RNA sequence: GGUCCGGUAGUUCAGUUGGUUAGAAUGCCUGCCUGUCACGCAGGAGGUCGCGGGUUCGAGUCCCGUCCGGACCGCCA
RNA sequence: GGGAGUACGGUCGCAAGACUGAAACUCAAAGGAAUUGACGGGGGCCCGCACAAGCGGUGGAGCAUGUGGUUUAAUUCGAAGCAACGCGAAGAACCUUACCAGGUCUUGACAUCCUCUGACAAUCCUAGAGAUAGGACGUCCCCUUCGGGGGCAGAGUGACAGGUGGUGCAUGGUUGUCGUCAGCUCGUGUCGUGAGAUGUUGGGUUAAGUCCCGCAACGAGCGCAACCCUUGAUCUUAGUUGCCAGCAUUCAGUUGGGCACUCUAAGGUGACUGCCGGUGACAAACCGGAGGAAGGUGGGGAUGACGUCAAAUCAUCAUGCCCCUUAUGACCUGGGCUACACACGUGCUACAAUGGACAGAACAAAGGGCAGCGAAACCGCGAGGUUAAGCCAAUCCCACAAAUCUGUUCUCAGUUCGGAUCGCAGUCUGCAACUCGACUGCGUGAAGCUGGAAUCGCUAGUAAUCGCGGAUCAGCAUGCCGCG
């Protein structure tokens, strides 16, 4: 059961509290980064692919 | 425990992001519509085949460049079709868009095109042995320095899966100076799921 | 593998005696800096008061008193775990003796640290102190098991 | 049928005599050890004394009876 | 091959026993030699905080969190030695959230097709939780030679949609582990008959299958190294929001003036065994010097070979079956994942005078800040509130880094240590703080006075301490990530 409450996330809830954040490309509710509205799995995917113009594999 | 993605590692040092626009406070939605248009054009050009598409931003006007020689054939007959589809991109993006078609000469050494070739040969019932062993030498005589290609899944022996790969040439993955282009593709079969991974050593960079 | 070593807490190179070597550097092995270079340098003056001579001389005199010259380690042989006497390197000597002074200073227990330490420095300048006590117990253990080479 | 013994932790035996203290192995429990188990190492709980009655400031341990078993005797024509 | 050199009958022997020697039944192997790995309480070498040699810890107490057990209506599922157990969760009052009780719906929030109504919605009213009864304006576009199309929603509609429902021993795609260990292979050729061997062994060498020297081997590939990032010395360019050497000025090195210096960020220099002596055959290399900011892969990061563990994930993905669509699919209210007789793992706080308390004096990263950061002043002894300057940030703010140094008191106690748990009274956020937040003022003040058997991390900016930010996001950090 995923489509129903991704649709819940899409529609505005009855209170300003309830609008939790789900990742938009892949509907995981946990561990999204606000700067991309993306969660780690499908974030790392297109990160290795090349998207997200500014980010690189870091090292120091 | 498997290897890091080679282009994933090489981005930004020897490879460009294929999304060459700066944003700030609009990064999330710019990125989102970039994925949306990527998905749309890949879906609707899969038959014609295309490897990589770059996106560029100017005055809120998106502009695109799209690869592979077959969209070259989409220039002539599909020249009407190019406008027809880019109308859809205009509708999606809200603000109107520009496009460009760049021809990849020598398609035998593009990773994604090779992967799509292998995926199609697999899905139309050809044996992995013939397909892969023929494609490797095709690319080699096309003039790569080294190739390694790999398929996995229920390889005919449906009751159990396994892994297999062929290669002939020089292919350094640990060196951060090579130009190891990488791609992967998914092939759905009746007896299960088949995945493909192909990369080629083109040359070093200086 | 192989031997390795370092030097630190170095005083100045020239026109340096041991007394000012320590009066500007050295030892202090009690914890982080501060609460040392302090709780010390004052222990010495209280014993300038408590003895009518240079408070440094009693320090290394008590040090000489505490120094061992043999000790014993443990070796696995058959089912006995024989205690084997061995010697002490010139630096092992100093580190372990100093260690005994400091740990017993923080063990003995009186009103406060600097008087504790000073009382032990004099109880080791005289040959009746807790650290010296362990020194002779290690020694009698050692040459009671001298036979083992 | 008579005489003599005894009956205690879940099991086996001290105490049971010292009227004024309930103990020792095994078992069991927790932890550690070992990849796991077993050894092994730390720790810990237990019975409140066959049953009933009585003396005594006080009965496990004194005196009675009842149950339980065990030892011995049950012979002369 | 067992049955068995046993059974029976004989011949010997005093005896032990010896010689002769069946069968029934039962199995498809039992064996010889060689080959490759594994393993040995086998040998010869070598390595690693592996052990020694040191520091401080874990369990003994309180609490934070995770797990087992039990408990329930549910305590949602996944994870199970190293390599699960402050793990999926970079955040559970509702939401998340699946599970439980109750109340509810059916082509269904969600997607494409078919026919209509044409553009369709929102606000407010009683029951109200969904939702339904109906309302007050109350279903209102672009093109159309006007036929009708395009998109927009609404209704009906049958195909269909839904599966965080199972199966990681059907898979993809990912990830851990041995392991940053030094190995793992092939081309061609040789030897063997064949499993196979050589190269890949032997001398040293290093971290290395690193290199050199021999060698039926000659080469190549994946591994190692380097190429990458970052910190260490400096040259050129650039001096604003930085820096103020010399000057006038100031409490506001802010101004005036100037890139002197730092600093900032681009391009080079740089350390390459380069050079000298010795060792070593002269080779490879190793030892010691000098230059040198840096000498022998300077430091650290990124990089993780062929593969084993049917290692983990059906919670992103899809054959496979079943669940049906008047139910495992869906909407709402409340409860739970926080329960609590106990057990374990990982952490924070202590157990005190190298200390507590009070006052003064300091030194300073790397990051974040627009439904944001939020200055100053005033209010409250406080959590905070009022009105708010500046800042889209080398300008403003978050942001008064603590440890530390100095001085006063305390005088060894279950204490002025410890602060647990409690009742009272408040602040903040959020509709909402009972289950079930954090913070603060009171009152309270528990156990604990260095922790059995055992056991862990750490080779110098490390451990040990001390703080400071940051993802998650309204609030929720003793966790994690990062900084000094």
């Amino acid at each position: 059961a995923k489509k129903s409450m991704i649709a819940k996330q899409q529609r505005t809830p009855k209170f300003k509290v309830q609008e939790y954040t789900r990742c938009e490309r892949c509907g995981r509710p946990h561990s999204v980064i606000r700067k991309f509205k993306l969660c780690r799995i499908c974030f790392r995917e297109l990160a290795y692919k090349g998207q997200i113009p500014g980010v690189k594999k870091a090292s120091w | 425990g498997q290897k890091v993605n080679p282009v994933g590692l090489r981005i930004g040092v020897i490879r460009d992001w294929e999304s060459k626009w700066y944003a700030g406070k609009d990064y999330a939605d710019f990125l989102h519509e970039d994925l949306k248009i990527r998905e749309y054009i890949s879906k609707r050009l899969s038959d014609a085949s295309v490897s990589k598409v770059e996106i560029e931003r100017a005055a809120n006007r998106v502009n695109i460049t799209i690869h592979t020689a077959k969209p070259g054939m989409v220039i002539g007959k599909g020249g009407s079709e190019v406008e027809a589809l880019r109308k859809a991109l205009n509708s999606l993006t809200g603000k109107r868009v520009h496009i460009n078609i760049l021809e990849i000469k020598r398609a035998d050494l593009d990773a994604q095109l090779v992967a799509d070739n292998i995926a199609r040969q697999l899905e139309n019932r050809v044996s992995f042995r013939r397909a892969q062993k023929q494609q490797i030498q095709r690319t080699m005589r096309a003039g790569a320095q080294g190739v390694k290609t790999m398929v996995s899944g229920r390889l005919g022996g449906a009751d159990i899966a396994r892994s297999e790969y062929y290669s002939e040439g020089t292919v350094p993955l640990h060196t951060l100076r090579a130009d190891i282009d990488y791609a992967t593709s998914e092939a759905d079969t009746t007896y299960g799921k088949l995945g493909v991974k192909v990369w080629i050593y083109r040359g070093e960079v200086l | 593998k192989g031997p390795v070593a370092k030097r630190d807490v170095l005083p100045d190179p020239i026109y340096n005696s041991k007394l000012v070597s320590r009066l500007i550097n050295k030892m202090m092995i009690d914890g982080k800096k501060g609460k040392s270079q302090t709780i010390l340098y004052k222990s010495f003056d209280i014993i300038k008061e408590r003895t009518g001579n240079d408070a440094m001389e009693v320090f290394e005199q008590a040090l000489k008193n505490i120094m061992p010259v043999l000790e014993v380690k443990a070796r696995r042989v058959g089912g006995a775990n024989y205690q084997v006497p061995v010697e002490v390197r010139p630096e092992r000597r100093t580190t372990l003796g100093l260690r005994w002074l400091v740990n017993y200073a923080r063990l003995r227990g009186e009103k406060t640290m600097e008087e504790r330490l000073a009382n032990e420095i004099l109880d080791a300048a005289n040959n009746t102190g807790a650290a010296v006590k362990k020194r002779e117990d290690t020694h009698k253990m050692a040459e009671a098991n001298k036979a083992f080479a």
